[PDB]
């Protein structure tokens, strides 16, 4: 077992050749059983026994989360205003590739690195020729994910340079942490939405002499993660009045939380860059040779994971966004264009992937940074 | 028979050509059948003014 170099280059598995990877923050489930605590499963009964039955699955999440932690520390180390996010995304992606030692689909990037600026919320990454220099008075949402054998971990944070945004950052961080602690086994999603809205709205923001009230973006919400499936079909809300579905043992969730000094809703603003093949659709005929070729290329290289046009240009494929929209109309791939708020507004996001262990709740994405 | 030599032009200035090249091409077309033509026939498809 060796150690990591100052510019992170050693693969995570090389740092832990034993096979066991650092555990996330273990937390007992909330005492939502009418006062009765859940500190009765931590004892090594059959609960722990069947927890051990899925130990190998967890280790993949652990290594992915560790890789995410090192990558985000590296990004925090050198990120600064004045440099465009094309090279920022290139650096983040290449560092993550080296740290995860990607090989086909057994390991690699779960989805393109999102870097949303100002009113933009999510699902934005620069395309080819995108000349956007960063500014001192900017806020950015760095959302990126890594996976091991399809065990996806999703985490996101917000970077700021002007110290006028710390109130909004702390509000969104508190909302995300409250959603984290509120989540548990056999709890309704409407409850977590209740908690998130009741913690996050009780904050006030003073920006540029104007006092705003921070509100959730009712359009976005958290999601459940599946095997090579970023969205398993369950969405945890961040506003009041949602579904009454429960969370069950053995599932993983991404507890996202967005806060804006705007209208609390988002729409499609600029050119789409994120794309995702549908996990549920089967075989749909195609009539264009270029479209067929692009489809088989993407299903070989990106499978069901999300991809961006940069990842296709990185593969040497050109003249392809045509067949790409063709797959979009055919329903094979669903575009995910950037979501943006009103101009002049600001948005902050913090995200963590949580594990519902039989004995406890592990937030594998937890780090010392946040 | 004498050629007409007007004492003044009836129109002050020539009418501007209102049907120009930007008016010739309205927009390119992107239907599925169209794409076949650019690849196999080295041909572009366009929607143009009906008077061109
Ligand atoms: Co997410």
């Amino acid at each position: 077992p060796k150690v990591q170099t100052d510019p992170p280059s050693v693969p995570i598995c090389d740092l832990y050749p034993n096979g066991v990877f650092p555990k996330g923050q273990e937390c007992e489930y909330p005492p939502t059983q009418d006062g009765r605590t859940a500190a009765w499963r931590t004892t090594s009964e059959e609960k722990k026994a069947l927890d051990q039955a899925s130990e190998e699955i967890w280790n993949d999440f652990r290594e992915a989360a560790e890789a995410h932690r090192q990558v985000r520390k590296y990004v925090m180390s050198w990120i600064k205003p004045g440099m465009t996010m094309i090279e920022i995304c290139e650096k983040l992606e290449d560092c993550s590739r080296k740290l995860i030692k990607e090989n086909g689909l057994n390991a690699g990037l779960a989805f393109p690195t999102g870097c949303s600026l100002n009113n933009c919320a999510a699902h934005y990454t620069p395309n080819a020729g995108d000349t956007t220099v960063l500014q001192y008075d900017d806020i950015c949402k760095i959302d990126f994910g890594t996976h091991i054998s399809g065990r996806i971990i999703d985490c996101a944070f917000t970077v700021t340079f002007n110290p006028k945004y710390d109130t909004l950052l702390k509000a969104v961080k508190d909302a995300t942490n409250t959603g984290i602690k509120c989540a548990g086994i056999d709890v309704r999603l409407c409850d977590v939405g209740e908690a998130i809205q009741e913690v996050m709205e009780s904050y006030e923001v003073e920006i540029d002499g104007k006092t705003y009230q921070v509100k959730p973006i009712r359009n976005l919400n958290g999601h459940s993660i599946g095997q090579y499936r970023i969205h398993a079909g369950k969405t945890v809300p961040i506003v009041k009045g949602g579904e009454a579905t429960r969370m069950e043992e053995g599932e993983v969730y991404a507890i996202e939380t967005f806060g804006s000094t705007g209208k609390g809703v988002v729409h499609d603003d600029m050119e789409c860059s994120h794309y995702m093949k549908n996990f549920d659709v089967g075989h749909v005929p195609i009539r264009l040779p270029r479209t067929k070729h692009l489809l088989n290329v993407i299903n070989e290289n990106f499978g069901t994971l999300a991809f961006c046009r940069r990842w296709l240009d990185r593969l040497g494929e050109s003249k392809y966004l045509m067949a790409l929209k063709n797959l979009c109309d055919l329903g094979i791939v669903d575009p995910y264009p950037p979501l943006c708020d009103i101009k002049g507004s600001y948005t902050a996001q913090f995200e963590h992937t949580i594990l519902l262990r039989p004995t406890c709740k592990e937030v594998v994405s937890r780090g010392d940074d946040y | 028979r004498l050629r007409r030599q007007p004492k003044y032009p009836r129109k002050s200035a020539p009418r501007r050509n209102k049907l120009d090249h930007y008016a010739i091409i309205k927009f390119p077309l992107t239907t599925e059948s169209a794409m076949k033509k650019i690849e196999d026939n080295n041909t572009l498809v366009f929607i143009v003014d009906v008077k061109a």
